[PDB]
């Protein structure tokens, strides 16, 4: 049930709500915030300019107008690459460490 | 004791153009470098530096090899990774015990034909290029001989193998991926290698140096101008060059400047000598005392070449320094030329061209070079025939061409007695 | 010129057996290093009872 | 690689005809930089 | 062919020796050029406080003419032909040699024999050399690295002939005479001193013949109560800090006793030397080298350079590391070095030492490479080891050694070992001695 | 110097008159880098010492009695030194220096020599000046008469 | 005195003629250092 579920949940979160990607919130660990830095400026800005437009709802405890909201179906991860090869790097490291 | 092996030089020129050189001397270690027409003067006013800043990322990740896997692979099984570049010429080469040599060639093709330039790798090497540059300047000789061919050049050979500081920060991805993608061809390459065997070195060739290249003033042809750049910085001693335009390398005319080098002098041979046989250093030791040094200087590229002297003195000293050896070029010029004088700079050319193949590095400069420039070997034994039918007119008239011919100059330290090039 | 500095003379401070300068002082160091420990393990000790 | 350049890099000799003798240029330079070596120019 | 059966192909070094017990040396390839010279056992550790600095005095007046050929016509001979003449002088050893096209043996021969028998010594070009000698003096001054190197043998071996620099204080190159000159090379130029060493496209019965027909004259026997023998050199841990805040950079020279020239250890040595390895801030590694030490300082920028080294003389040495760096960096390179020495006593793995092993195998190698760096080989392993030692041997030597080995030998001179330490410049920040000493173990 | 190089005016004003003299007029406004720094206590007091003298100094004043003016200069100016240390005459020598910094837009000047102040042929050179152009008269103008 | 320069200096755009027109240089240079004005710099 895969999908009905999914765009439910996605509803349900709500992080939508705020006007945010779910790559917006993400916990940064160390791999995060490098795949961060590496992002093109304008990725950087738009995710900037997101988080900090959803902290000021939340400070006022309030949400976008519905027409606003994020769409499931819009939403995709800008991170993913740029993470992906944070984590092949590490784990490279990892394995030569160990020789 | 009685050795081996000695093997021939193997030769072979591929249909795309490339050139493949090795020879096999049975030795415990391999030197493989692949040379490309892709110096300097191939940049042009848009994307000055952008050869010194390709210099400084060999080690960069690849497509086939991470950054850190050319560093850690190439340390484990003790080799080495080195980017040496001219005005002309840019050799990738690498050194390894001859049980390595697949290990290292996988680094060096991904290095030369796979580099990925990332956005935040080619950013973090920026800084690089200005310790690198501030090293290299730390020589005034590298200032003198810069800013000479920035003298000397309306285009081209004039561009410096060093990154100009308003560059510095700004060379892109886009603009190392466009230098790679327009010069990295197999017709602008050569692959040579020393105690690997031929048919492998082949092989590789075949199956990984077959490019075809965009654009890549990238095969312009460099303009002799002929000027002068005087940098002031107060220095004790006063380093200055005076050059004209000679001939390019590989005609008959460029052995006659080669010999002429060697006949005002090219270099010290005895440990704290006083170089007797020297023209140049006796003509100015006659008539100035104070401590100095002076010798012929000869650079001969693919379109053009540069002869002339190079001098260091105290700065109060500068004018009877350049003047006097200065004349004495001039007395070469007018016919004063001994036959014993012009077979002992024959002999200093020949020893001394011997020598400097004696050694791996000097081994595959000379066959990589020659490579790129004729696109054949010339051996040692008709190298020294060509010298030795060199005739002492052609060596006057090469003086003649020197004293005639529009000069260029180049001078750093308190100019304040250096003369300038009408005042000679 | 910095070669004319040579080392001041020290031996009113050296031990006995480093005295000769056409010796080796490795024959010694371990009786030498041997001691300050004894010293050191000993004052632990004490100060561990 | 395993041996290191003549002279080490630092960032931020002549007194003597003898210690000046040779320093002269006589070739175009060469600039090389290396992954295990110090960088070098040549004339 | 394999790492292995290159090893096994080089030609093996011929050594002969006459009768006034001159060593002559050759290896032959097939170079149409060569190198050959003469080394001798002479240097600053020979010499006492009253004549140091003459073998170096005597270095600048060996090719101002000698009595058959005064002058520079040593010198245009020497250039008419296009051979070079060179030269260098080190606390134990002292060499003279040519490069010169393979067809001109002969004469390169007689040139230095000629050189090391008949040199004029010339009372005016004495005088000459003293005001060159003054300047190179002072020259040296402004090379903060000649300075601390000179500084540390002059602590670590203080009150010994090793503390000596080769080209001794002011005052001696001032005040040497002729007659001290002479007596100097009376005593220390003899042929059982010396040996004849040759590399490149020649054979060595025509080196032993040429040796025979230009050195035979040669004095084999001095006598008995005039025969310059060698005492031990003892090694003091201390300190000499030369503090000059007006310097951009400190330099730092550290290091313990090391074995000396003769013993196996040396390669386990070299061995670790290697993994700690060396670097400067032009290396384009950086982060990712494999030496802890140098990945720290390239990613803390830590030290503009640094460097290990063993050097040997007959029965002791300095094992240890200099590096340059800014005035509030001192600490903390020494604490990374320190640490990875201690790391290697205790812990060497058995990756990094074969890495350490392939670098050395690679170094060794490379080196040889050219009639000079062979010609040189061959003069100062017959001086050192008394036989050259081929490069199969030096495989079977290196390929002896794994984690184990490096262990107990870098425990053996480093862990607590007292060193010597010598720092030259903005160095308020330079560890107490006794906290270096602590860092031992 | 920092501020004034802003002004790519001044780079190439300075270069020109590098390019064209062999000395005196040669020498830049601002202090080379490599002097910075440098400037000694002596060379200054050398330098007021040999320029800062009364055949080489006028006082003017303009909102001020000539009478006060004047008993001050009598009083307090009242030095020696008469023409001082005059300079080597500049010798015009012709050249160029080229800066290449990629800047979008190229500055760029070429001269010859002309005459010396004060000469009837410097007027003349003034007038050629100004009928080719010598600055802007019409804000945004397209300068018809230039 | 009060009376600030007309452009303020600090150290650590033109995009067409009419913004351009003026710019050339013509007369020689002359540099101002003030007590209280800022510095400016002429032709
Ligand atoms: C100084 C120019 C950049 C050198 C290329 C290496 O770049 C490094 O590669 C690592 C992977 O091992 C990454 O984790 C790291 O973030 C990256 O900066
Ligand atoms: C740590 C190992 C010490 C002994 C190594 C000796 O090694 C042996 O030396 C011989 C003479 O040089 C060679 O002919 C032989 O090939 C080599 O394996």
């Amino acid at each position: 049930w895969l999908e009905g579920i999914r765009k439910w949940y996605y509803n349900a979160a709500g992080f939508n709500k705020l006007g945010l990607m779910r790559d917006d919130t993400i916990h940064e660990n160390d791999d995060v915030k490098e795949a961060i830095r590496r992002l093109p400026e304008n990725l950087y800005d738009d995710r900037v300019f997101r988080i900090k437009r959803a902290l000021d709802l939340s400070m006022r405890q309030q949400i976008l107008p519905k027409e606003q909201w994020t769409k499931y179906e819009e939403d995709k991860s800008y991170l993913e690459p740029y993470l992906k090869e944070v984590i092949r790097e590490r784990k490279e490291r990892e394995e030569w460490a160990k020789k | 004791e009685v050795p081996p092996h000695p093997q021939d030089l193997e030769f072979t020129r591929l249909p795309n153009g490339l050139v493949i050189a090795s020879l096999e001397n049975y030795a415990p270690a391999s030197r493989i470098g692949l040379f490309i027409k892709a110096g300097s003067r191939y940049e042009n006013s848009n994307n000055l530096g952008t050869s010194h800043l390709l210099r400084l990322a060999s080690s960069l990740t690849t497509k086939g090899a991470s950054s850190f896997k050319i560093t850690r692979g190439i340390e484990a099984v003790g080799g080495k990774l080195s980017v040496t570049s001219t005005r002309e010429n840019m050799a990738y080469t690498v050194e390894c015990l001859r049980d390595d040599v697949d290990i290292l060639m996988e680094f060096l093709l991904n290095v030369t034909t796979a580099p990925e330039f990332r956005r935040w790798e080619v950013a973090a090497l920026q800084p690089q290029l200005r310790i690198d540059k501030a090293v290299a300047l730390q020589n005034p000789q590298a200032h003198v001989i810069e800013n000479l061919h920035a003298a000397a050049y309306r285009n081209a050979l004039a561009n410096s193998l060093y990154c100009p500081d308003y560059r510095i920060g700004k060379v892109t991805p886009v603009e190392l991926h466009d230098y790679v993608q327009n010069h990295f061809t197999s017709a602008r390459m050569a692959l040579i290698g020393l105690g690997v065997s031929h048919p492998v070195l082949k092989q590789v060739a075949e199956q990984f140096l077959n490019i075809r290249g965009g654009l890549g003033l990238s095969g312009a042809k460099a303009k002799y101008h002929g000027g002068e750049i005087r940098e002031q910085n107060g220095d004790s001693l006063v380093h200055a060059a005076l050059v004209a335009e000679s001939a390019a390398i590989g005609s008959a005319e460029a052995n006659a400047f080669s010999v002429l080098q060697h006949v005002l002098g090219a270099g010290p041979h005895v440990k704290r000598g006083s170089n007797a046989t020297s023209s140049l250093y006796q003509a100015v030791a006659k008539g100035v005392h104070q401590p100095f040094d002076v010798s012929a200087f000869n650079a001969s590229y693919s379109d053009s070449g540069l002869f002339g002297f190079y001098t260091i003195s105290q700065a109060a000293s500068a004018g009877d320094v350049i003047k006097a050896a200065y004349n004495q070029v001039k007395t070469i010029a007018q016919g004063n030329l001994s036959n014993p004088d012009v077979q002992a700079a024959k002999n200093k050319l020949k020893a001394g061209y011997l020598m400097s193949v004696e050694s791996s590095e000097g081994f595959l400069d000379e066959v990589g070079s020659q490579a790129l420039a004729a696109g054949s070997y010339t051996p040692p034994s008709t190298v020294l025939q060509q010298i030795d039918a060199v005739a002492d007119a052609d060596v006057i008239n090469a003086a003649k061409k020197f004293v005639s011919g529009r000069k260029s100059m180049a001078a750093s330290g308190n100019l304040g007695h250096t003369p300038f090039i009408d005042e000679l | 010129s910095h070669t004319d500095i040579k080392v001041p003379d020290f031996s009113d401070y050296r031990r006995p057996e480093v005295l000769d300068s056409t010796k080796s002082s490795k024959e010694s160091s371990e009786a030498r290093k041997g001691f300050s420990y004894l010293v050191t393990a000993t004052t632990t000790v004490g100060v561990a009872y | 690689a395993a041996v290191p350049a003549t002279s080490e890099s630092p960032v931020l000799s002549v007194l003597c005809r003898e210690s000046l003798r040779g320093q002269a240029a006589g070739r175009p330079l060469v600039a090389s930089v290396s992954l295990n070596v110090p960088a070098s120019v040549r004339y | 062919a394999t790492y292995a059966q290159a090893l096994q192909s080089v030609p093996e070094t011929q050594v002969s020796q006459l009768d006034n017990g001159l060593r002559v040396a050759s290896e032959q390839s097939s170079q149409p050029t060569c190198t050959v010279g003469v080394w001798i056992d002479a240097g600053s550790r020979y010499e006492s406080e009253k004549n140091n600095g003459a073998g170096y005095f005597v270095e600048h007046l060996a090719f101002k003419g000698t009595k058959n050929r005064p002058g520079n016509a040593l010198e245009k001979e020497v250039e008419s032909m296009g051979a070079h003449l060179n030269a260098y002088s080190t606390r134990e050893h002292t060499a003279y040699y040519i490069k010169a096209l393979s067809k001109d043996l002969p004469k390169a021969v007689e040139l230095l024999a000629d050189i090391v028998q008949n040199c004029s010594l010339e009372d005016s070009q004495i005088e000459k050399e003293r005001d060159v000698i003054l300047q190179e003096l002072q020259e040296n001054d402004t090379s903060m690295r000649d300075v601390v190197f000179n500084y540390l043998h002059a602590t670590a071996f203080q009150g010994t002939p090793l503390a000596q620099s080769v080209e001794g204080p002011s005052e001696n190159v001032r005040k040497l005479s002729r007659a001290d000159l002479t007596e100097y090379l009376s005593r220390h130029y003899k042929a059982p001193r010396m040996v004849l060493a040759a590399a490149g496209g020649l054979e060595h019965r025509q080196l032993l013949d040429l040796a025979q027909k230009h050195f035979s004259g040669l004095s084999g026997t001095y006598d008995e109560d005039a025969v310059p023998t060698l005492s031990p050199c003892r090694f003091t841990g201390s300190q000499i800090c030369h503090r000059e805040d007006g310097l951009p950079l400190a330099h730092v020279a550290i290091a313990v006793e090391g074995p000396g020239w003769a013993h196996p250890d040396n390669v386990a040595l070299q061995v670790a030397n290697a993994i700690i390895g060396h670097y400067d801030c032009t290396y384009g590694g950086g982060a990712h080298l494999s030496s802890p030490l140098a990945s720290i300082a390239a990613t803390n920028k830590l030290c503009q350079s640094f460097q290990t080294f063993n050097i040997c003389y007959a029965d002791t040495g300095l094992l240890g590391a200099h590096f340059v760096c800014d005035h509030m960096s001192i600490d903390d390179m020494m604490f990374v070095l320190q640490g990875q020495w201690m790391r290697l006593c205790t812990s060497a793995t058995e990756s990094e030492v074969l890495r350490g092993k392939n670098l050395l195998r690679n170094a060794l190698v490379s080196h040889l490479d050219g009639t000079t760096p062979v010609c040189e080989d061959i003069g100062r392993s017959l001086l050192t080891y008394g036989r050259r030692i081929p490069l199969a041997e030096w495989e079977s030597r290196i390929a002896e050694v794994d984690a184990r080995v490096v262990r107990e030998v870098c425990s053996k001179y480093f862990y607590d070992q007292c060193p010597a330490v010598a720092g030259f410049g903005p160095i308020e920040q330079l560890p107490d001695y006794n906290r270096i000493r602590s860092g031992m173990f």
